[PDB]
């Protein structure tokens, strides 16, 4: 049989499909096969180009500094509304109900119970003072739900599930849902139309984002970020690594952004655990954190409560509703534009050291999903993003002069001054900042990249990187050329709609571009 | 003072701090996909609407042919590719390489004659026509094999992929087509059964040519959503063969970024830029175009790929030439399924209902939203009555990556047009190209860039004038890797890989530590960063498996037992991090499994208990994943109590037959068995021998022997 | 177990599908048969593992006599259940039993690890006895090279490696030794002697 | 039967709720 | 039996009993 060879012949339908799937100008695949096997092109490309219209071209235009303009001018316009606070939890306003504890780790329900027990005035408060009901939520629903939360937390039983199970159903709006019918009736009925897409609002630059950026990037006497031990370091390289790691954690641990990140991670871990354990029953979840002071006292901090709805979901993209009540010391009337989504009370006051300050409860309904729910416990990677780059920075310095500089860049030595970056500005005057402060700024930038992250943020960053690299090329006098600048600008600015971090990133980008323009004179 | 993170770039280059720009820590965007699929179909036909519009007489679906069509007169994307220019580029590539086409085609044919049908089980989810859904590749292949048995189709039992492709091509001619369909019969309960269903020839052709669609939700750095298409099993063999051929061709091509991955790609990038810097004339300029192609698959006609396949196999057996040309034919007449349909609701009655796609036009268009109104008013011409869109021109993303890369490299390699005083060369990989143009001044550099752009427009390639820019050589980006002054920062994007691998304790730990060490080797992760990554990973690993340090006062079910073990055993430095032991891993010993690492520090009782030869937590069938961790990553672990498996979330026929064969011939689970005889007789002979040996050794009683032999005789083998 | 094997074979053959497939597919074709699994791979291993660790009995224990060593509930803590299983046909268990086994239970043999995992212990030996020196912080010139990640006792091509492995630990199914066992006879005998006396 | 439910308007019936929620809701009149 | 209140937008109804005619 070796004189035959393989046999693989095409049938009728496939042969016909081949016959009709030949480029234009042919009438059979045998014709195309013969044409390809025989005809020889000896400049067909040039013949086609010699006739193609001269109205097609990359439009190569050299790019100068003047062409670059601020991105998203509409944020400056004051006619648009101030951007609201849409993050899951309060960041720079959290009020920590702090109880000193020997160190024992206890269930969150018992911890919240004890924390409220210490503060009897707030635990037993039952007559609210509505400061503002935002637009739609009902004050009665939210207040009764919060009272049920407090009663459940303070109840003797270890169970942490709502004892009402019926009032919450309407407080959370679970019952306010449409009922699905079959396709036939929808076809027959004339009033069953299609909802128009809901585009995000076009907002302006707020002010709370800048203040939170400043405040979360400052040292605090309280530290929460703790990390597990590792094995003894015997090689010199791991000794250097340990020194660098210590110098970094001594800086990051005491910034408030670290505490906020740990609070987010713990809350999302607890939310995932409750959802997996409890599926179709409303649950109560304290927003717990653990904070060690410089003296080693392991305070447990209760930041509020949250009602979890019915999470019985087979898929991951399915949404589960949760309502958050948050203790805070900020009266929203100081800036009502930051809190258009929040219905708040005034549940009392407290003394931290003798200076009485009010205590309000911010109540808001929200919704999450298993994806964001998991990413909450993966938000710790911000820390890594904060170290990598700084590591590189330090390594670059080490490349210059032989010895190790991690003490020099941070604190300086007798031979090298402490390393200072450009961090902020005031009255048009840019200000420097220590190495630790720059590390804090980067860590807070990563944390915000997470918390305010959505499709808009991705579309903004991945498309403004084009302008970032173009500016980098210009600063090196590579004379970069561009093909369609307005196209890139439109692509970038079609993402600055309502994300507070996106709007502030656009604002800072414009300010920094102005600074680079003014400094390019040299 | 007002802080500003962007000011970091005042004192640092962007490339150095590029990692912070990307928001690869937040929640990636996630999602109906019917709107996106309809929009993709609309755009694909719009770009080629000027071609030749005809009606397929094999399927009855409208087809648009842009090839050899009018030359575009505008910058808008064009799928009008001239065949002669494609053949010219292929001929230039052939001249520039010694018989590369022949060698690649011959090697593809040889490896094809050795390929088995079961290779089609790999990959991702595939469209199944017996149910018209998306099912795992293995299940879809099994179902199609089962269905073919009914209509007098065979070749799967014959082994190799040649008979399977032959009888697949035969199936397109059978006047009917019988198969098993799922019937969710009401009994109230919904019980699924198998119902012998039949479909005609036209319906079967449409089903085979249909391309199922889904939303590409996993994307990270794109605001607007794209739709990914999954094809049926009847195209997988041909697409696989053509892709292997294109890979063979492109691997030799120094201009191709694929299929090499990792530090190899960086090596290629740096070598190419160094080469171009060397080749520059005296005082001339070598400009680099950072390009990011768009509509890379909505402009590539499958007819051009058919022509490329025919030209590539210029000298090869006629049977192979016909076989490898089937995939372009199937793709040139493909059909696209359309999501799950739009949803219409009335708020005055709190009513909502999803409208299946087949009923798209059963409703007055005045009820859809204006945008979907226009979409349907434009999609009507190509809409099939069954609820599918006729999508002949263009390609869906991910099918011909290698072939499209080869076409791009063909465009790159022309290297000159009209003998103008310039040259060009570059790197191309699956929708990402970086070009280098050398000349004696900037003006000639852009003359060359424009010429290359025009030449690309003659093949259906349309470089994005909005996502691309040009600068001086020595600073650019390729596939998210940044090159600047010789410094290639591996953009730190492997951050979302430090979570537990979710396979088991020891395996998860080994995978995590190997990931850390590989990142240190490749991405330049600093020693402090690696130590902190070890710390964070150990924290997450302890939390996820509810096993913290025994000393710590944390409460838990397993935590109480860990506490007990903490003092019930003296040697406290030998416990595992899964047993509340102290972490011992550091940079110097990320390459050693901890079980061997702590072997000395353990206690005799502890090591005896943990490393027992037999563990009810360890099973033979659980060993499948001991080699590769799902990308198949190799990890080193140690057999022990912590090597367990999680609970599960003609099927039984094949499954239990294979399981029993493995249990009989324990060597089968490791290496492919060999034999030209029925499985039954092999098992019968082996079991007879084993029974005799068990008795002769006293391990089996006489009544047991007689029962076994009676059963074997009943089997008909004694 | 061989009687259990024959009884399982008879029960499987009682169905006609098993009879027709077994008598149809040759031994060589078995590979294809094995690859027709569900492939319903978990979409997100992290979430699955997180959920499973919180379940009462996520561990899938193989049916056997080991369970009798441990009660179904020890010190008021549930360990294992007698409910039947469909995915694996065994029993269910919890990490509590695993931790108890690491704490108490049968004590195994420590000999096998001296030689079975020779490569890992050689890695540890090379690490422990290594001598470290200074650190040069200056820039380092690096070249991309094709390097062998791990040392090998005797490098051989994959097919010869598989044949040698079978000749070592699979005394049966060793038809017609090729022109590869004589080359590696020393390795064959060394590994055979070293691995003898194990139960892994 | 399913179609007649919406054809006859029987399916367009308001939903009863507990008096507590109704008193606590200010939009119910 | 009291009275009956209703929200048309939400399509909800509830009965206010006689003892709760002033709440």
């Amino acid at each position: 049989d070796v004189e035959k060879g393989i046999d693989f012949k095409l049938g009728q339908t496939i042969s016909r499909l081949r016959d009709i799937s030949v480029p234009a100008g042919f009438s059979n695949f045998e014709g195309m096969r013969s044409y390809i096997d025989n005809i020889d092109p000896k400049g067909a490309i040039e013949r086609n180009l010699a006739r193609m219209s001269p109205l097609v071209s990359v439009t190569p235009k050299k790019l100068t500094w003047e062409d670059l303009r601020p991105i998203g001018p509409h944020i400056y316009n004051h006619e648009l509304p101030e951007v609201p606070y849409n993050a899951f939890l309060l960041m720079s306003d959290e009020l920590g109900l702090a109880n000193m504890t020997e160190g024992k780790s206890k269930k969150p329900k018992t911890l919240a119970k004890e924390c409220l027990e210490k503060y009897s005035t707030l635990r037993d408060q039952t007559d609210p003072i509505l400061i503002m009901k935002s637009e739609k939520a009902n004050e009665n629903f939210l207040w009764k739900l919060w009272r049920d939360c407090v009663n459940t937390i303070s109840n003797e039983e270890m169970s942490n599930e709502l004892q009402k199970t019926n009032y919450a159903k309407w407080a959370t709006g679970d019952g306010l849902t449409y009922q699905k019918i079959m396709k036939e009736v929808a076809i027959d009925d004339e009033t069953m139309c299609q909802e128009e897409p809901k585009i995000p609002n076009k907002c302006r630059v707020a002010a709370w984002v800048q203040t939170e950026m400043n405040l979360l990037s400052t040292l605090t006497s309280k530290r929460a970020l703790d990390l597990p031990e590792i094995g003894p370091d015997v090689a010199p390289v791991e000794h250097v690594g340990s020194e660098r790691r210590k110098y970094f954690v001594n800086e990051i641990n005491y910034c408030k952004a670290s505490t906020v990140m740990m609070k987010y991670v713990l809350f999302h871990t607890s939310l995932l655990n409750e959802s997996n354990a409890s599926m179709g029953k409303y649950k109560v979840i304290p927003i717990t954190n653990r904070v060690v002071n410089e003296k080693g006292e392991s305070f447990d901090m209760l930041y509020g409560l949250a009602v979890k709805g019915q999470s019985h979901l087979r898929g991951d993209t399915d949404v589960v509703t949760v309502v958050t009540f948050e203790f805070s010391s900020t009266d929203p009337r100081v800036d009502s534009g930051k809190w258009p989504k929040y219905t708040v009370f005034r549940i009392g006051s407290l003394f931290v050291s003798g200076r009485e300050k009010s205590v309000y409860l911010y109540c808001r309904v929200n919704g999450t999903n298993k994806i964001q729910m998991k990413w909450g416990m993966e938000a710790r990677r911000c820390l890594l993003q904060s170290m990598q780059q700084m590591e590189a920075i330090v390594e670059q310095e080490s490349s210059i002069q032989g010895y190790d500089m991690t003490k020099a860049c941070f604190k300086g030595d007798r031979v090298n001054s402490p390393k200072t970056f450009s961090i902020g500005t005031q009255e048009g005057k840019l200000v420097k900042g220590s190495f630790g402060k720059a590390l804090r700024v980067i860590f807070t930038k990563c944390l915000m990249h997470y918390v305010f992250g959505n499709a808009q943020l991705e579309g903004f960053s991945a498309e403004s990187r084009r302008l970032l690299l173009l500016i980098q090329a210009l600063k090196d006098r590579k004379g970069p050329w561009v093909f369609d600048l307005e196209g890139m600008y439109s692509g970038i600015e079609e993402c600055i709609s309502n994300n507070p971090w996106v709007i502030q990133s656009a604002y800072w980008f414009n300010e920094w571009l102005g600074f680079e323009k003014e400094g390019s004179k040299v | 003072m007002n802080i500003n993170p962007y000011f970091l770039f005042i004192d640092v280059p962007i490339q150095a701090a590029i990692s912070t720009t990307f928001p690869y820590t937040g929640v990636p965007p996630y999602s109906t996909g019917t709107g996106y699929t309809i929009d993709t179909v609309i755009r694909t036909h719009e770009y080629s609407n000027k071609g030749k519009q005809y009606i397929s007489d094999v399927t009855g679906c409208t087809m648009v042919d842009p090839t050899n069509g009018p030359l575009p007169e505008d910058n808008e994307p064009s799928a009008y590719a001239q065949l002669d220019c494609v053949l010219e580029a292929l001929d230039r590539m052939d001249e520039e390489h010694p018989g590369l086409f022949q060698a690649a085609s011959q090697n593809a044919m040889e490896t094809l004659m050795v390929t088995t049908v079961d290779k089609l089980t790999q990959g991702r989810q595939t469209f199944d026509w017996t149910v018209c859904r998306n099912q795992p590749a293995a299940t879809a292949l099994n179902t199609t094999i089962t269905s073919f048995r009914l209509n007098d189709l065979n070749g799967a039992d014959k082994g190799g992929l040649i008979p399977f492709c032959q009888d697949i091509i035969d199936s397109l001619d059978r006047p009917e087509m019988t198969f098993f369909s799922v019937k969710n019969i009401k009994k109230i309960k919904r019980i699924p059964m198998k119902v012998k269903d039949k479909i005609t020839k036209v319906e079967y052709i449409k089903r085979a040519l249909s391309l199922n669609t889904m939303t590409k939700d996993a994307e990270r750095g794109k605001l607007k959503r794209r739709a990914i298409a999954t094809a049926g099993i009847q195209i997988r063999g041909f697409v696989l063969v053509v892709e292997n051929l294109a890979k063979n061709i492109c691997e030799n091509l120094e201009q191709s970024g694929l299929p090499v991955g990792g530090n190899e790609k960086k090596a290629k990038l740096s070598n190419a830029v160094a080469k171009m810097l060397s080749n520059c004339p005296p005082g001339g300029i070598s400009m680099t175009v950072t390009g990011d192609n768009t509509k890379w698959n909505e402009c590539l006609n499958p007819r051009i790929f058919l022509a490329m396949t025919e030209r590539i196999t210029r000298d090869s057996p006629i049977w192979f030439r016909d076989f490898c040309s089937i995939a372009p034919v199937l793709f040139s007449n493909k059909i696209a399924r359309l999501g799950k349909g739009f949803m219409i609701t009335s708020k005055t009655k709190r009513l909502k209902a999803q409208i299946p796609c087949p009923d798209l036009f059963s409703i007055p268009l005045e009820r859809y939203n204006e945008e979907t109104r226009a979409k349907l008013k434009k999609l009507k011409p190509f809409f099939n009555e069954e609820g599918t869109a006729s999508l002949s021109p263009g390609m869906m993303m991910g099918m011909f990556n290698m072939l499209s890369t080869v076409l791009g490299v063909a465009a790159l390699g022309i290297k000159n047009i009209g003998n103008k005083e310039y040259l060009w060369d570059g790197l191309q990989s699956s929708d990402d190209f970086a070009l280098f143009v050398n000349a004696k001044d900037e003006e000639t550099c852009m003359e060359g860039i424009n010429d290359f752009y025009r030449t690309c427009k003659l093949l259906g390639i349309n470089m994005s004038k909005k996502k691309s820019y040009c600068n001086e050589t020595g600073m650019f980006e390729f596939t998210s890797m940044f090159y600047r002054d010789g410094f290639v920062s591996n953009f730190a994007m492997e951050l979302p890989s430090f979570g537990v691998a979710g396979v088991n304790e020891s395996a998860d730990m080994a995978i995590g530590m190997t990931i850390i060490k590989n990142n240190m080797i490749n991405n330049g992760m600093g020693p402090a960063t690696a130590q902190t990554a070890i710390q964070l990973f150990i924290a997450d690993y302890r939390y996820t498996y509810k096993c913290h340090r025994g000393d710590s006062k944390v409460e838990g079910k397993r935590m109480k037992i860990i506490k007990e073990l903490w003092e019930n055993t003296k040697g406290r430095d030998g416990l595992l991090v899964a047993d509340g032991g102290p972490n011992i891993y550091n940079l110097r010993n990320l390459h050693i499994p901890e079980i061997v690492l702590k072997y000395n520090l353990m206690d005799p009782e502890y090591k005896g208990r943990l490393l027992h030869p037999q563990n009810p937590f360890v099973g033979h069938l659980s060993i499948e994943g001991i080699k590769e961790a799902d990308k198949k990553m190799d990890y080193d672990a140690v057999s022990g109590t912590h090597s367990w498996r999680t609970k599960r979330n003609e099927e039984q026929c094949y499954a239990k037959c294979c399981n029993l064969f493995e249990a009989c011939f324990n060597s089968a689970s490791y290496r492919k068995p060999v034999g030209q005889h029925s499985m039954l007789e092999a098992m019968a002979h082996r079991l007879r021998m084993d029974a005799r040996l068990d008795y002769e050794s006293g391990r089996m009683s006489k009544d047991d022997f007689e029962k076994a032999m009676a059963h074997l005789g009943e089997i008909g083998y004694i | 177990m061989t009687l259990a094997k024959i009884e399982l074979l008879k029960q499987l053959l009682r169905d006609n599908e098993a009879k027709t497939v077994l008598k149809q597919t040759t031994v060589d074709q078995y590979n294809i048969i094995r690859k027709f699994n569900t492939s319903r791979i978990e979409k997100n291993p992290s979430l699955r593992m997180k959920w499973a660790m919180c379940s009462n009995f996520p561990l899938a224990l193989t049916k056997g006599d080991m369970a009798n060593r441990i009660p179904l509930e020890y010190k008021g803590i549930q360990l294992k259940t007698n409910a039947e299983d469909i995915g694996t046909k065994g029993q269910m268990c919890s990490i509590a039993a695993v931790t108890w086994w690491n704490t108490y239970g049968p004590i195994g043999d420590t000999e096998g690890f001296e030689r079975v995992y020779e490569s890992f212990f050689l890695r540890k030996m090379r690490l422990d006895n290594a001598t470290w020196g200074r650190i040069t912080f200056g820039p380092v010139e690096r070249v991309r090279k094709r390097v062998l990640l791990n040392p090998l006792t005797k490098e051989m091509p994959p097919d010869e490696a598989s044949n040698v492995i079978m000749e070592i630990l699979f005394p049966k199914e060793a038809g017609i030794p090729r022109e590869s066992t004589w080359i590696h006879r020393e390795l064959i005998k060394e590994k055979r002697e070293k691995l003898k006396g194990t139960m892994i």
